[PDB]
């Protein structure tokens, strides 16, 4: 990933690759696979930010330790109704919704800064294998997506 | 600053401001113009003087 | 002055055109506009602009 | 309305350094204050004093098609609307004086 | 020949002293311009000022004068007298127009250095063409056009693939333009400095590479719209001076609209004795890796413009009026 | 509205994998500084050193220093003015070539390898003969061979 | 003559996946239109939450 | 003649006060300001002197 | 309007301008003023009669 | 899409929010029983309610 | 009316580097 | 409006105006632009209602 | 080449200096360093006609380009000089792919094969921003993603092969060579196939449809309603 890059991740578990060094094309997989692409919560964007720009960043309390170096990863799910954001905006460095327009600002933990969104994306921990893979280093700190009733403690 | 009062003067006089009770209130215009009343009728015209000169 | 190539080799797209033009735009379309204004409100509408705001 | 666009590259004038207004923003803003004068303002009068003391003073009913004289007011107006249109866009108006110099005033 | 001190420092209203004898004649010619043109004015003006003081209503009522005076409205004579002085005033200022406007315009006063000026969106770019076997390198007659430089914008005529739209000529054909090796170029943060001989005629070249700019010098009286393509719009690019009389640094501004940046590509001339000329046109012959500004370190001048500064590029800068470099 | 005095356009950056130091009032310019680490284990510095001082005075680079190991220089010749210090490894600097127009000068640089992590960010630090600037700049794989690069799978 | 819902431009649905705009049809834009120009004013009570939308 | 003189006398010192603040305030934006406010008494002179000028004139009856 | 995310203030300064005109426009609908009739003779005009 | 923001428009309804959208549904978005519900709705249950008001 | 957990923090700066040398 | 507003995303993109501008326009416009169609719909009501007694 | 170089920097030397210096380091609020953008970065801004910027605003534009193909290539070729990143894409022959980069199988039409995952790939990353079909979509503040039928297929490769604006960039490791070309093959088959059925109202979608029938539909039958019956 180069610097000022956005991706889509998923979920993927240690016993559902394929790929990689040890790939036999017997192993069926595609399946599984497909669960997780196609979970409600699952799709995270993983941002890779200019050396220059990761010095503007204001992290949340709690969430600090939750970037490896230049990598961070939000929940693509908007939490305003559930839209994926994803028009990441490489120089404004804000995350646009398609659905109804909120800014959220990716220096400042993902706080939106317009639009009828009032909470910040929620952030995935991340950290990278002894192998040299990116892995996933803890679950996220709140429940993802829209907010309900029985919400926010 | 000079729009002031102009403005003021054009929206004041509009609804108030003299009546006018004669044809040509600026005493000794010499056009047409000044031959009807103030304002005119819709057709400019209740009547037309003898035209003899400009 | 404009008129001549030689005076108009210095003055050319500089601010004395541009206080040139205002003497004779801010000259005709505003003073005698205004003019206009003060001379017709009457036949216009029947009532009379104030003098001293005028 | 024309004036309130020579009043701010007026101010921007007073004193050197660029205060509140940028390049691009004070070149769209005597494009725009030298047109609504000329197009907007000074003909738009011209026709003014025209149609309503002209048919008085040859001793006339009315114009010759008033129904014609209707319609320059309105496109006029639909005119001035179009051309300040450009102020409603991120980028900005016309900004390349009122004279259109060429090439500066093409696609590139 | 000016109207005495004073006065003539008032006639001349901001007009600049004029470095070259063309900017002389057109100052001289201004000057007399507004010697006449104060009088008509102070006459017409007379004129309405007595209309308030003399011509009045109640003024004519001391004297038992009524209403409804003279009522003149066809004087037939004083009209055709009043209809021939104009046309009298108008042809006599024209002839001296012509006159004057002859001098500027002549291309026939044999320059000894010819620089080719070319204005881009938004600086200057000065090389020198020609320069006299008298104040040359070695002797011999320079010529400063680069042989592979200058063939490579001849061949640039024709778009290799198909495209050839302006009469058979790509749409992007920069070959009017001159390439030479001693050229100063204008930086954003580094005004362009010409370096130019005292009582020597200068010749200029100039062309644009994109959009119209124009060279003003102020000290000069003058200025020239550079066109891009100059031969096909049929303006004449070249324009001689019979020399400059003074010697120091004269601002030069653009003085034709050409997008944003047309307030801030402002470039410097730096008159400079022959000798000390020739002197600095060896320097940077024989260094050609070598800048502008040691060139003019080189001769002992200053090696920045006096006269004008770059502007700081920041936008939300400037704010305090610190608009210089 | 959007051409104030601060716009979307004029603020933007390189765009490109690491920082730089230095804007207007400095002598010397670094531009695109990343730590190079190829996939097999070749390590480098790219930047470019500007020499923009008003005053000739002909900055000379006397070593670069990553995190706590120098670099391998190639004798370069002093930065005299408007002129320009090109660096890169070995490998990715054989795809450019040399002008003779200007004044640039392509240098080879090499490191020690001691175990940086892509992604992460590293304290270069450049010693002139008069002065030292310190910039973090990330740690980066060289770019691709455009159009050839397949996936495994 | 006219194309109307070209559901073989878009593909099949993917909640990682979306385009731009993606407005439901015209009778049901004033509902979404309505969500849009609602500003963000969420309702934080003692350990509950009453969103934005509502 | 009595509105005249108050109104040259409050431009006047209005004008003053425009003046001297200019002063402080180098190039910033509170020069413009400043130009607002010597404008304002400008405006109230001129005022007031159109008002003398007026009152020696008329050429209005109050009925 | 003012309570809500947004960072800038171009949208605060045209809020608080509409709502100013709106409040000037409720002002002049409550207290209904009216103005006198200018009861002057300009030039050769007549008086009312 | 329009069904995404239609199942997270009724789960933050205050109270009967999240207990409405499993009831609807028949569980979590997406749900194997929804496109039929909706199917039925369509064909059936809506043209009946509008055929009989009509 | 504000978020009540969204609460920015007070942090500077931190390093890392990789392994199996 | 709300109905533009519900799809000023299309519009924005087209039209060459800002989407947050576009937002802003749909917020204000739903106070602003009620209150100007009535005014201007009963003036216009009267107006026909006149031409009718002429 | 030297000589590419050489006219290469002649016309970056008035043209491409004011706003980002003599030695491509940028200037403070101009424009940045072109140092390490690439040869590929260039060609996509020159050809476009989106360089050189004439005006500061939210977004530049495409326009009419400025120079030609050769000119571009020299700019580029004096660019790559100061620091390379991304190259231009070739063929087996030195010359710049063009209809080679419609997809990865592809010999003399584009694989069917290949849309169907290049559909994919596309309305996972760039269906967002652009349109379904790259028809376009707005953003933040007078940005958006442009029309993509302007853009040969050069041009699509160095746009998401560098990232022109607030568009990401994409390397060759995220997007690899194949993926790339199938994403390419995508957007150029929904371009050139005309509606299977109908007159695609821009493909704009929705939105559309309800101007169509609910401004020009109900009117055409309000017209024959007003034939029909009668006016009192
Ligand atoms: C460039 C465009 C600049 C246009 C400037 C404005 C046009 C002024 C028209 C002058 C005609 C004078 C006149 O008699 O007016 C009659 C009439 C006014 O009626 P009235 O005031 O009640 O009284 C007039 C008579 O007493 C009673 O009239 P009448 O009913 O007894 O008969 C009059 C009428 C009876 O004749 C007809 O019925 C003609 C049928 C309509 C023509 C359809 C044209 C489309 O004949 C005419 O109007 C004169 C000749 C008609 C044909 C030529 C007129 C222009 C045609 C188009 C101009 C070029 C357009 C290029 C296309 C650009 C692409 C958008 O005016 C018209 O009928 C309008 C017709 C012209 C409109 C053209 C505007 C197009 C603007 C496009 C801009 C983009
Ligand atoms: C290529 C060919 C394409 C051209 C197509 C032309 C369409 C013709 C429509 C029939 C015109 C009806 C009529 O009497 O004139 C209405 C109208 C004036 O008549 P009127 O007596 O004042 O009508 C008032 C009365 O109440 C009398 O009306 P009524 O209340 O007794 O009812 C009669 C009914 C009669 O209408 C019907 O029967 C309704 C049938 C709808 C069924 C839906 C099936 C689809 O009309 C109406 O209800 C209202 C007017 C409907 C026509 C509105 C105009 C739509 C056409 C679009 C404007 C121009 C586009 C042409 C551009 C040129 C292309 C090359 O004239 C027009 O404006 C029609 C446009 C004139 C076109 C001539 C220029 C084009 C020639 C091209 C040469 C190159
Ligand atoms: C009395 C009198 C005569 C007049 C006074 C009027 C007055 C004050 C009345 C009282 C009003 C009142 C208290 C109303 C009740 C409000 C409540 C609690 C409503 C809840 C009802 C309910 C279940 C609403 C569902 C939510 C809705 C309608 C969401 C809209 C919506 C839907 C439904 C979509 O499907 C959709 C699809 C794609 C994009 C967008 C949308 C979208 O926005
Ligand atoms: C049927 C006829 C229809 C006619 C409707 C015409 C009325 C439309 C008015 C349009 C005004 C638009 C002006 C644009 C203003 C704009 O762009 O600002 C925006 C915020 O928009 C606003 O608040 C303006 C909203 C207020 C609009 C009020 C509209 C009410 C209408 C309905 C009533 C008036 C007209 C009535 C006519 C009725 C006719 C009958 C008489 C925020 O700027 P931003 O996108 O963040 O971008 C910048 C960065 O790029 C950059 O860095 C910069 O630094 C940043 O600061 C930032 O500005
Ligand atoms: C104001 C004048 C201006 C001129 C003239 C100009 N540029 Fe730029 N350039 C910019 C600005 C501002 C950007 C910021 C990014 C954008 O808007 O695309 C930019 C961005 C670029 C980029 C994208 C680099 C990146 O990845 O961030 C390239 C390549 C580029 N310019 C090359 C050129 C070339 C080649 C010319 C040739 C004449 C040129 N420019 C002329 C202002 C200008
Ligand atoms: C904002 C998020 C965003 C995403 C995600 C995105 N783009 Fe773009 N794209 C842009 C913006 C903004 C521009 C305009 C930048 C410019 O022209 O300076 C653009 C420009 C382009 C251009 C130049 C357009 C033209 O008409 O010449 C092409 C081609 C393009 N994108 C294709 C893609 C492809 C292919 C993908 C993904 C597989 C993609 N984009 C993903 C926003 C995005
Ligand atoms: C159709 C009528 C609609 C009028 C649109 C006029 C906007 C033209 C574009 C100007 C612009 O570009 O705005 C962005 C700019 C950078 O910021 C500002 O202007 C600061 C805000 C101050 C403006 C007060 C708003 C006046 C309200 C009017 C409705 C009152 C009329 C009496
Ligand atoms: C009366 C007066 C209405 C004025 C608004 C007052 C908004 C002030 C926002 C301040 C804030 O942010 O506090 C946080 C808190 C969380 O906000 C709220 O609780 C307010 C929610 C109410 C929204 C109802 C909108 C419904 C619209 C209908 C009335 C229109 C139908 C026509
Ligand atoms: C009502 C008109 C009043 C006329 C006042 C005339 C004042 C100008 C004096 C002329 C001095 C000539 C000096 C000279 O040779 O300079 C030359 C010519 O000067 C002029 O342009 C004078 C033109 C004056 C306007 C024409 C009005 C004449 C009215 C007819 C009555 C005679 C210029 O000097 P130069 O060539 O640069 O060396
Ligand atoms: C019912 C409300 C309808 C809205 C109509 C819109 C017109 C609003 C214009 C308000 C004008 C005020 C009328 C007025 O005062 O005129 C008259 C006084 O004259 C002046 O205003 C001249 C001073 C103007 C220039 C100097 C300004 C210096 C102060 C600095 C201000 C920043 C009012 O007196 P009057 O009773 O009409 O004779
Ligand atoms: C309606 C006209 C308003 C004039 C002021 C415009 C100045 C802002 C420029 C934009 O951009
Ligand atoms: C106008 C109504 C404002 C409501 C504010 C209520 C605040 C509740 C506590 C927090 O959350
Ligand atoms: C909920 C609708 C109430 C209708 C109130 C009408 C107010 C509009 C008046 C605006 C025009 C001023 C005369
Ligand atoms: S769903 Fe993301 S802002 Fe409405
Ligand atoms: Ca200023
Ligand atoms: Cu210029
Ligand atoms: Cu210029
Ligand atoms: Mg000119």
């Amino acid at each position: 990933l180069a610097a000022a890059s956005m991706e889509t991740v998923f979920p993927l578990p240690a016993e559902m690759v394929n790929d990689g060094a040890e790939y036999d094309p017997a192993k069926d997989v595609y399946e599984h696979q497909m669960h997780s692409v196609h979970g409600p919560r699952n799709a995270v964007m993983l941002i890779r930010l200019r050396t220059a720009d990761a010095e503007k960043v204001i992290e949340r309390e709690g969430q600090e330790s939750f970037h490896y170096g230049d990598y961070y990863a939000y929940s693509k799910i908007c939490t305003h109704i559930g839209c994926p954001t994803s028009l990441y905006e490489a120089q404004t460095n804000r995350i646009l919704c398609p659905c109804h327009q909120s800014q959220f600002d990716a220096l400042h933990y993902g706080k939106p800064v317009f639009g009828p969104a009032a909470r910040a994306l929620p952030q995935l921990p991340i950290t990278v294998d002894e192998e040299g893979y990116l892995i996933a280093a803890g679950n996220f700190i709140e429940p993802l997506g829209p907010a309900f009733w029985e919400r926010k403690s | 600053l000079s729009v002031i009062p102009f403005i003021w003067n054009v929206f004041k006089s509009w609804r108030y401001g003299e009546l006018v009770t004669v044809d040509d209130p600026w005493g000794y215009g010499n056009s047409l113009e000044w031959a009807t009343s103030c304002p005119p009728p819709r057709h400019n015209f209740a009547s037309l003087p003898r035209i003899r000169s400009e | 002055m404009l008129a001549s190539p030689p005076l108009d080799f210095h003055l050319a797209d500089s601010y004395f055109l541009i206080a040139h033009f205002h003497y004779t735009l801010f000259g005709t379309v505003v003073f005698a506009s205004c003019a206009g204004v003060y001379f017709w409100f009457p036949k216009m509408t029947g009532r009379m602009m104030d003098e001293r705001l005028g | 309305l024309g004036g309130l666009m020579a009043l701010l590259i007026r101010a921007e004038l007073f004193t050197p350094g660029l205060q509140f207004l940028s390049n691009e923003q004070f070149n769209q803003l005597f494009t725009m204050h030298g047109t609504v004068m000329l197009l907007l303002y000074g003909t738009p009068i011209v026709w003014g004093f025209a149609n309503y003391v002209l048919p008085l003073q040859i001793g006339a009913p009315d114009v010759a098609f008033p129904r014609l004289n209707a319609f320059g007011f309105w496109i006029t107006t639909v005119g001035g609307v179009a051309m300040l249109t450009g102020f409603l866009t991120p980028g900005g108006a016309a900004d390349f004086g009122w004279t259109m110099y060429s090439p500066l005033s093409d696609a590139i | 020949a000016p109207p005495g001190g004073v006065l003539g420092d008032f006639l001349r209203m901001g007009w600049p002293d004029g470095i070259t004898p063309e900017a002389v004649a057109m100052g001289n010619f201004w000057s007399w311009v507004w010697v006449a043109a104060w009088i008509i004015g102070i006459i017409m003006w007379g004129l309405f000022l007595t209309a308030i003081f003399a011509w009045g209503a109640k003024r004519a009522e001391k004297r038992g004068e009524g209403e409804f005076p003279k009522q003149l409205q066809y004087n037939v004579p004083l009209e055709l007298v009043l209809t021939i002085v104009p046309i009298i005033i108008v042809m006599v200022l024209f002839f001296f127009t012509v006159q004057t406007q002859d001098k500027v315009t002549a291309l026939d006063k044999n320059p000894e250095v010819t620089v080719d000026v070319t204005a881009y969106q938004w600086n200057w770019k000065f090389g020198y063409s020609e320069i006299d076997g008298s104040l040359a390198p070695g002797g011999q007659d320079y010529q400063g056009s680069d042989p592979e430089r200058q063939a490579a914008a001849e061949a640039s005529k024709k778009d290799p693939s198909g495209d050839n739209p302006i009469h058979g000529n790509s749409k992007s054909d920069v070959s009017y333009l001159e390439f030479n090796r001693i050229e100063t170029l204008g930086t954003t943060d580094e005004i362009p400095v010409m370096v130019l001989p005292v009582n020597t005629p200068i010749e200029f070249n100039l062309a644009s590479a994109d959009v119209a700019h124009s060279f003003w010098v102020p000290e000069f009286l003058f200025k020239r719209d550079a066109y891009a393509h100059p031969e096909a719009n049929k303006s004449q690019r070249v324009f001689q001076i019979e020399e400059i009389t003074e010697e120091g640094a004269f601002v030069g501004r653009c003085a034709e609209m050409c997008g944003t940046y047309h307030a801030m590509m402002n470039f410097e001339l730096r008159v400079v004795d022959r000798d000390s000329f020739a002197e600095y046109i060896s320097f940077r012959d024989s260094n050609p890796d070598a800048t502008n500004a040691q060139a003019l370190e080189h001769i002992g001048q200053a090696p920045y413009a006096t006269s004008t500064s770059p502007f700081v590029s920041d936008r939300t800068a400037t704010r305090d009026g610190e608009n210089t470099q | 509205c959007s051409a104030g005095q601060i716009t979307q356009t004029s603020s933007q950056v390189a765009a490109v994998d690491g920082n730089q130091a230095g804007s207007a009032n400095d002598p010397v310019l670094v531009r695109d500084v990343t730590v190079h680490l190829t996939t097999d284990g070749e390590a480098g510095v790219k930047f470019t050193a500007i020499n923009q001082d008003t005053s000739h005075t002909s900055h000379t680079l006397e070593s670069v220093t990553v995190d706590g190991e120098e670099v391998e220089l190639d004798d370069a010749e002093p930065i005299e003015r408007n002129c320009s210090l090109v660096a890169d490894i070995q490998s990715e600097l054989d795809l450019i070539e040399e002008p003779e127009v200007g004044c640039i000068q392509h240098v080879a640089t090499s490191l020690e390898n001691p175990g940086f992590a892509y992604g992460g960010v590293v304290p270069v630090e450049f010693v002139f003969d008069t002065g030292a600037i310190t910039i973090d700049a990330t740690v980066s794989a060289p770019v691709l061979e455009s159009g050839v690069e397949n996936r495994e799978v | 003559v006219t194309t109307i819902n070209a559901i073989w431009n878009l593909g099949p649905y993917n909640p990682s996946q979306v385009s731009a705009g993606s407005q439901p049809d015209v009778y049901m834009l004033w509902t979404d239109g309505a969500a849009r120009v609602m500003p963000a004013w969420e309702l934080y009570l003692g350990n509950y939450t009453i969103p934005a939308v509502f | 003649m009595g509105k005249s003189f108050a109104l040259l006398v409050l431009g006047a010192i209005i004008l003053a006060g425009g003046v001297w603040y200019t002063i402080e305030v180098g190039y910033s934006v509170m020069a413009i300001v400043a130009a607002l406010i010597m404008a304002a008494g400008g405006g109230i002179i001129t005022w007031g002197l159109a008002v003398a000028a007026d009152v020696n004139s008329p050429t209005s009856h109050k009925i | 309007y003012n309570f809500g995310n947004h960072k800038g203030h171009v949208e605060t300064i045209w809020l608080l301008v509409i709502t100013a005109l709106l409040v000037i426009g409720l002002l002049i609908h409550l207290f209904e003023p009216k103005l006198s009739q200018v009861r002057t003779i300009t030039s050769r005009n007549k008086p009312v009669g | 899409v329009g069904l995404r923001i239609m199942s997270a428009i009724i789960v933050g309804l205050p109270i009967i929010g999240t207990w409405m959208h499993w009831l609807i549904f028949g569980g979590d978005f997406p749900s194997d029983l929804m496109l039929d519900r909706f199917y039925i709705a369509h064909v059936l249950i809506i043209p009946a309610i509008l055929l009989g008001l009509i | 009316c504000x978020x009540x957990x969204x609460x920015x923090x007070x942090x500077x700066x931190x390093x890392x580097x990789x392994x199996x040398x | 409006l709300l109905t533009v507003s519900g799809g000023n995303d299309v519009y924005a993109m087209q039209f060459h105006v800002s989407l947050n501008a576009m937002t802003w326009i749909g917020r204000i416009g739903l106070i602003v632009g009620p209150a100007i169609a009535y005014f201007i719909t009963y003036r216009l009501c009267i107006g026909l209602q006149r031409s009718d007694r002429e | 080449d030297q000589a590419l170089i050489s006219e290469g920097k002649d016309l970056y030397d008035v043209a491409c200096i004011t706003c980002h210096g003599v030695n491509l380091q940028g200037v403070e609020d101009r424009g940045p360093s072109l140092v390490g953008v690439g040869e590929g970065a260039v060609y996509f801004q020159v050809h476009s006609g989106r360089m050189p910027i004439l005006r500061n605003e939210a977004q530049a534009e495409r326009k009419a380009p400025r120079y030609t193909e050769a000119q571009t290539l020299a700019i580029a070729a004096y660019v790559a000089a100061n620091g390379g990143g991304p190259g231009l894409v070739y063929n087996e022959d030195g010359t710049l792919a063009m209809e080679e980069l419609r997809g990865e199988n592809y010999d003399g039409q584009i694989t069917s094969a290949d849309v169907a995952r290049g559909g994919d790939l596309f309305r996972l990353n760039c269906a967002s921003c652009h349109n379904f079909t790259g028809r376009g979509g707005a953003l933040s503040s007078g940005k958006y993603a442009p029309n993509l039928d302007a853009a040969n297929e050069q041009e699509i490769y160095q746009a998401m092969l560098t990232g022109p604006q607030n568009m990401p960039k994409f390397s060759d490791r995220q997007l690899s060579a194949d993926e790339k070309k199938d994403i390419i093959a995508f957007i150029k088959s929904t371009k050139e196939t005309p509606s299977p059925g109908g007159y695609s109202l821009g493909s704009l979608g929705p939105v559309a449809e309800g101007l169509f029938m609910w401004v020009f539909g109900i009117l055409v039958l309000v017209a024959a309603a007003m034939w029909i019956g009668s006016r009192s």
